[PDB]
RNA sequence: GGGCUUGAUUAUUAUUUUUCAUCCCGUUCCUCGUCUCGCCAAUGAAUAUUAAAUUUACGUGCAUAUUCUUUUUGGUCUUCGUU
């Protein structure tokens, strides 16, 4: 795929939210200047949102725009690309089955094609997609692989995004895994991971799809074959925080909180803390502190980082979760002090609790005839359970 | 002083014969002082005033390693720096005692002052691949982990050992093994003593329990040895280093 | 492409970990085997015996 | 590259301007030597003996502070004047 280290610094440091002032030496190794459009520019948009703005952004805009009008006029040595750019029909056509290659070569094609950016961005993505499939081409393993990464990056305008989502889980995961002898090393994995995160969770940037929160959870993680070594190396605090947020937002795989807890601790090697506290208290399980934390965290951040978007959902999920645990056993506990906290009059609170119960995650009835929530037994019927098991 | 300039008979510096001069190039001569001082120490157990004498003497011995490295090269490369790394704990627990030592000067070359020393500058400037720190071999890293564990937190030492992949170079090369045991023990002690149970239990239990048999940091000689015979000189030369150990008793309290 | 092992210091990261990574131990010296054996030296040995 | 009135050699009068491969030092460059590491291959198959296909033992008693210093800057003391 891959790369770049200064760019990487710009990336994660901004996400963490401590400051921007950061460089980004560049350009490197997207490319110079080839697709798309630019990586640095996407980072600049995020920076502008964080905190105004600065000299690098201006430079990036200039770079993106030109080289060069003359070059743009010059490009294409024939004989498609047209109706604005591509030949949508052709893109569709190059599978079913077309696979045995007319002429041979798209070597001169690449030379003509390369230009770029402008950004232009939907069209640019479309053109790239068309080039990818020939299929027989020749030229090349690595060049194509770089191309796949570029497609994944941008545009995130949804038809391109859904296509890229399918492509990531078929392509990238396979590529990372060995054989081939021996690729892909730490930098490539980190870079790929960063791009995937950008493409959907919700940085600021942009994220959510339907639904690929799931995709994020699925890849970094899941044990056949494993890594998580890559995630740990060398020191991804922001990523960990984001993962905690993602887990809460999703609200289940099956295993949810437990997996998250294991991931989190990773005690101090690099560990960012506002989301982390909410999850870590909730799973452990203390009920006072957790409840307070969730509003404070919600209000504090935001912060910068708008989208907003998902976080309303996260707040709702978290409240529901804390309460569900609190009920479960425990009592045989009431209900006025629940209502006061979550904050509207008693009936709305009662119906909210009833919705937790109705999911078949608990057996409970609510008395609105004395304002008591009563749990079953069921956790525990002891002898009877054993008789059933045997027979 | 008056030299350089090096005249009458012949002088060089390498290779042929001059010849303590040539070995002082270079500085294999100083290395032989380092070897013999360790020897003296290695036999006599700290008790009577002899121990005081050697400590003062060792503080003296430092100074040459400093100076020499600003006589900078012939590259050389190595020998003086290697001695400094070996000498380092140095010190220490948080560092205490470097300041008291530091105290005559002229001191010079690079790792000086109780701001530093701390290890780290030497480890950094003197690599692990190509040029340096080779021959011998993997390195400064174990001593850096030791330093990090004592004067920082056990997070830093644990992180460095697991990151650097230095757990397959301690299998063969027998000095490095003892170091390996020494740092594992210290990390578990540090974890205990700034105040959690785990990682301290995990590190420390692993070191223990097993083997008996513990010669492995200090002291002590296995069985048996020292009655037999002329083979004593293997477990009394692998290694154990002196003025350290770090306290027996303290480890035992931490483990239990 | 691409790259290949990105951090500070010199050798950067190799393999880590996750911690849980109990690490263990390690002892040595239990069997010997040499081509090109050494001398003795008898000098040292005599001195020891004397002491 | 550093130093060097290095060998030709401005130098040596500060026309000092060098002026180069070079003497003494000099890695990340090419060629050569050697050591380390390595995969495979090389000396261990009795069902009956005519001058012999492989030799003990390998432990005791003794075992250097092994020296002369001239000293000189402090520091514990002492004896005069005087308060």
């Amino acid at each position: 795929l891959d790369k770049h280290l200064a760019l990487g610094l710009l990336y994660f440091y901004d996400e963490q939210g401590l400051d921007v002032a950061d460089a980004l030496r560049a350009v490197q190794a997207t490319t110079a200047l080839t697709a798309e459009g630019e990586v640095s520019v996407e980072q600049e948009r995020k920076i502008k949102e964080t905190a105004q703005r600065a000299r690098p952004a201006l430079d990036e805009f200039f770079e993106k725009s030109e080289t060069e009008n003359s070059t743009y006029q010059f490009k294409l040595t024939g004989s498609e690309i047209d109706a604005l750019r591509s030949n949508r029909e052709l893109s569709r056509d190059v599978l079913e089955a077309k696979g045995i290659t007319s002429n041979v070569m798209k070597a001169v094609m690449e030379l003509a094609y390369l230009y770029y950016d402008a950004a232009r961005y939907t069209d640019a993505s479309e053109l790239l997609s068309l080039c990818q499939c020939v299929v027989g081409y020749e030229i090349d393993q690595r060049t194509l692989l770089w191309g796949k990464l570029v497609s994944d990056m941008c545009t995130c305008n949804w038809p391109s995004a859904i296509a890229a989502a399918e492509k990531i889980r078929r392509q990238q995961n396979a590529d990372v895994f060995e054989e081939d002898i021996f690729r892909v090393a730490n930098t490539t994995t980190t870079r790929e991971r960063a791009w995937l995160l950008h493409w959907v969770l919700f940085p600021f940037f942009k994220g959510g799809n339907q639904y690929s929160t799931h995709l994020l959870n699925f890849v970094f993680d899941i044990k056949t074959n494993f890594v998580y070594q890559s995630v740990v190396e060398t020191v991804c605090p922001h990523y960990l925080r984001y993962i905690c947020a993602a887990a809460i937002l999703n609200k289940q795989r099956r295993s949810a909180l437990r997996s998250a807890a294991a991931m989190v601790l990773n005690v101090y090697e690099y560990s960012d803390p506002i989301t982390q506290l909410v999850n870590a208290i909730v799973n452990r399980q203390s009920f006072e502190d957790a409840l307070a934390l969730l509003p404070e965290v919600k209000s504090t951040a935001l912060g910068d980082y708008f989208l907003i978007l998902h976080a309303n959902e996260i707040l709702e999920n978290a409240r529901r979760l804390i309460f569900a645990r609190y009920m479960m056993t425990h009592g045989v506990v009431s209900i006025p002090y629940v209502a006061e906290k979550l904050g509207t009059r008693t009936a709305d609170a009662e119906v909210w609790l009833a919705n937790l119960i109705s999911e078949t995650k608990q057996r409970a009835k609510i008395d609105s005839v004395s304002e008591q929530m009563i749990v079953g037994s069921q956790a525990r019927s002891v002898h009877q359970t054993v008789l059933d098991k045997l027979e | 002083e008056n030299p350089a300039i090096a005249v009458k008979e012949v002088f060089s510096g390498d290779l042929t014969s001059k010849r303590a001069v040539i070995m002082d190039g270079l500085c294999g001569l100083l290395q032989k002082l380092h070897v013999h001082l360790q020897r003296i120490a290695q036999f006599k157990t700290g008790a009577t005033d002899e121990y005081f004498e050697i400590i003062h003497l060792e503080n003296q011995l430092v100074d040459l390693a400093d100076s020499v490295l600003g006589y900078y090269q012939q590259r050389k490369r190595g020998k003086a720096i290697c001695c400094q790394i070996l000498i380092e704990i140095l010190g220490s627990r948080r560092q205490q005692a470097h300041d008291i030592l530091y105290h005559k000067m002229t001191r010079l070359t690079r790792n000086i002052v109780t701001t530093s020393v701390i290890e780290t500058v030497r480890e950094l400037y003197q690599e692990l691949l190509v040029i340096g720190n080779e021959e011998a071999k993997c390195s400064a890293l174990l001593y850096l982990a030791y330093q990090m564990g004592l004067e920082g937190k056990y997070r830093d030492g644990r992180d460095l050992v697991l990151r650097s992949g230095v757990e397959e170079t301690v299998e063969k090369s027998v000095h490095l093994a003892i170091l390996y045991n020494r740092v594992i023990a210290q990390l578990g002690l540090a974890s205990f003593a700034a105040g959690d149970v785990i990682q301290a239990y995990n590190l420390l239990s692993s070191l223990w329990s097993n083997r008996n048999h513990d010669v492995l940091i200090s002291q002590r000689m296995p069985d048996y040895v020292k009655e037999n015979d002329e083979e004593e000189l293997k477990f009394r030369d692998l290694l154990v280093p002196p003025h350290a150990y770090i306290q027996h008793a303290q480890l035992e309290l931490a483990t239990m | 492409m691409g790259f290949e092992l990105p951090e500070i210091f010199v050798n950067a990261p190799f393999t880590w970990g996750p911690p849980p990574s109990e690490i263990e131990m390690d002892g040595m010296k239990v069997r010997l085997y040499q081509k090109t054996d050494a001398i003795a030296p008898s000098d040292w040995l005599e001195a020891m015996l004397d002491q």
